[PDB]
RNA sequence: UUUGUCACCCUGCU
RNA sequence: AGUAGAAACAAGGGUGUUUUUUAU
């Protein structure tokens, strides 16, 4: 096992056991935020000026056993250098090509379920008919609406309920769910996600943004309703208007 | 994550558990479940107390 | 139209009235944590720079 | 006060009872004979498990201590002297894998025998009104329950109990030893800030 | 000019 | 010189090594 063989590791030379044993667990959510490094208030000129870098990009070190140093042709593809205050290596943008080029191949059976909020709307779109235009003038009134068609009639707290219980079973803690539809939900992404190699951290986000409610504040035209609104720079100008019925 | 234990506690605590439960209360290899608990026991000790 | 000096006038002597004012028939904790700001603010001491 | 008590029992004892009552409760009022409760509890349950293995089949040998010996699977893993963060995870992940019932209140121990969970609580007098409030509060708890007496009455559900009974008189003489130095001193059996 | 004969690193919002 | 405008840029930090010597 490597937890307990890196652990003692870990605990075996000094400048490193007096950290672990004297943060205490509710004092960690600080220490893993202390960084030397700063937000940058110039994003745009940064990417401009560094794109013309030899190494502007950095990966995991796991790449020295992935990927070579110095392809077909001898351009290299990772460098020996290692961060600002991290182990990770400093990398060029050739290896994404070549990751994309002479990579090792995966199965993607789960990518559609994982992201069906997405491939709703592909398979929307292409089964959608068209009709006249009107030249005519356009009203539009402020009002607030649901950009999203909120999965389930719930809140936040039964959300955060049912994805400890579809994505960390182990920790959900104390409470056991109550209703019929929250334990639907439950067994049905049970059985759809088994044997999965996605991040819990973006299964937890995709279920959040595939299962709550957003409301904005837009000006509308036409019909109040959440299917209509994704398409709304189509539908609606100031001085003509487009005829649809999705699919 | 809460509570007011040190790191180390916690992760020795939670590494017996999984020795027992998933690699020994499923029939996978008993014979980790002796170096598991060997060096979570070394572990518990190294810190002097 | 706009206003003028904005961030040049408007003390912290002021802000500490309408504090008091707005915590009324409060808890006294309540009003000993929300009225601090404004005493460090009347007791600041500006930096100058770099030279 | 049970810190001249401190020269009866291990110091781990107190080591684990300081750090429990912590977070909920304190030592301004009647906390050492708290204390006392905490301990008896603590200390039979660890007195249990200190010398049970299991063998192939269940029904733990009595086993010679400080052994290296074949069997280390003790029976009855502790789940009272740990923090919420470990109780409720072991609770779930023993739920989870060989499925038992996750109890909607908190356990004590958990075997490979009956594969259930254990409540080991003690009562001072006769329990014959205060099992009905154990019973209407862990309900249909269905791991092997075990009230108790601050005299030595012993009764439990299914009537069978748990092992090799010489033990039922060594925690006897574990209480009635307890009580003893009770009576001899004790009456035994009687908004912030800012 | 100098007690010199020549090298070496690092950094590009800190 | 030039950039530039109420004050700057025209680069900024550390590491070396040491009583006259015969030859290519």
């Amino acid at each position: 096992m490597e937890r307990i063989k890196e652990l003692r590791n870990l605990m075996s030379q000094s400048r490193t056991r007096e950290i672990l044993t004297k943060t205490t667990v509710d004092h960690m959510a600080i220490i893993k935020k202390y960084t030397s490094g700063r937000q940058e208030k110039n994003p745009s000129l940064r990417m401009k000026w560094m794109m013309a870098m030899k190494y502007p990009i950095t990966a995991d070190k796991r790449i020295t056993e992935m990927v070579p140093e110095r392809n077909e042709q001898g351009q290299t593809l990772w460098s020996k250098m290692s961060d600002a205050g991290s182990d990770r290596v400093m990398v060029s943008p050739l290896a994404v090509t070549w990751w994309n080029r002479n990579g090792p191949v995966t199965s993607t059976v789960h990518y559609p379920k994982v992201y069906k909020t997405y491939f709703d709307k592909v398979e929307r779109l292409k089964h959608g008919t068209f009709g006249p235009v009107h030249f005519r003038n356009q009203v539009k009134i402020r009002r607030r609406v649901d950009i999203n068609p909120g999965h389930a009639d719930l809140s936040a707290k039964e959300a955060q309920d049912v994805i400890m219980e579809v994505v960390f079973p182990n920790e959900v803690g104390a409470r056991i769910l109550t209703s019929e539809s929250q334990l639907t939900i439950t067994k049905e992404k049970k059985e759809e996600l088994q044997d999965c190699k996605i991040s819990p951290l973006m299964v937890a986000y995709m279920l959040e943004r595939e299962l709550v409610r957003k409301t904005r504040f837009l000006p509308v035209a036409g019909g109040t309703s959440s299917v209509y609104i994704e398409v709304l720079h189509l539908t609606q100008g100031t001085c003509w208007e487009q005829m649809y019925t999705p699919g | 994550p809460v509570g007011i234990s040190s790191m180390v506690e916690a992760m020795v605590s939670r590494a017996r558990i999984d020795a027992r439960i998933d690699f020994e209360s499923g029939r996978i290899k008993k014979e980790e479940f002796s170096e598991i608990m060997k060096i979570c026991s070394t572990i518990e000790e190294l810190r002097r107390q | 139209g706009d206003n003028t000096k904005w961030n040049e006038n408007q003390n912290p002597r002021m802000f500490l009235a309408m504090i008091t004012y707005i915590t009324k028939n409060q808890p006294e904790w309540f009003r000993n944590i929300l009225s601090i700001a404004p005493i460090m603010f009347s007791n600041k001491m500006a930096r100058l720079g770099k030279g | 006060m049970e810190d001249f008590v401190r020269q009866c029992f291990n110091p781990m004892i107190v080591e684990l009872a300081e750090k429990a009552m912590k977070e909920y409760g304190e030592d301004l009022k009647i906390e050492t004979n708290k204390f006392a409760a905490i301990c008896t509890h603590l200390e039979v349950c660890f007195m249990y498990s200190d010398f049970h293995f299991i063998n192939e089949q269940g029904e733990s040998i009595v086993v010679e201590l400080d052994d290296p010996n074949a069997l280390l699977k003790h029976r009855f893993e502790i789940i009272e002297g740990r923090d919420r963060t470990m109780a409720w995870t072991v609770v779930n992940s023993i739920c989870n894998t060989t499925g038992a019932e996750k109890p909607k209140f908190l356990p004590d121990l958990y075997d490979y025998k009956e594969n259930r969970f254990i409540e080991i609580g003690v009562t001072r007098r006769e329990v014959h009104i205060y099992y009905l409030e154990k019973a209407n509060k862990i309900k249909s708890e269905n791991t092997h329950i075990h009230i108790f007496s601050f005299t030595g009455e012993e009764m439990a559900t299914k009537a069978d109990y748990t092992l090799d009974e010489e033990s039922r008189a060594r925690i006897k003489t574990r209480l009635f030893t307890i009580r003893q130095e009770m009576a001899n001193r004790g009456l035994w059996d009687s908004e912030e800030r800012f």
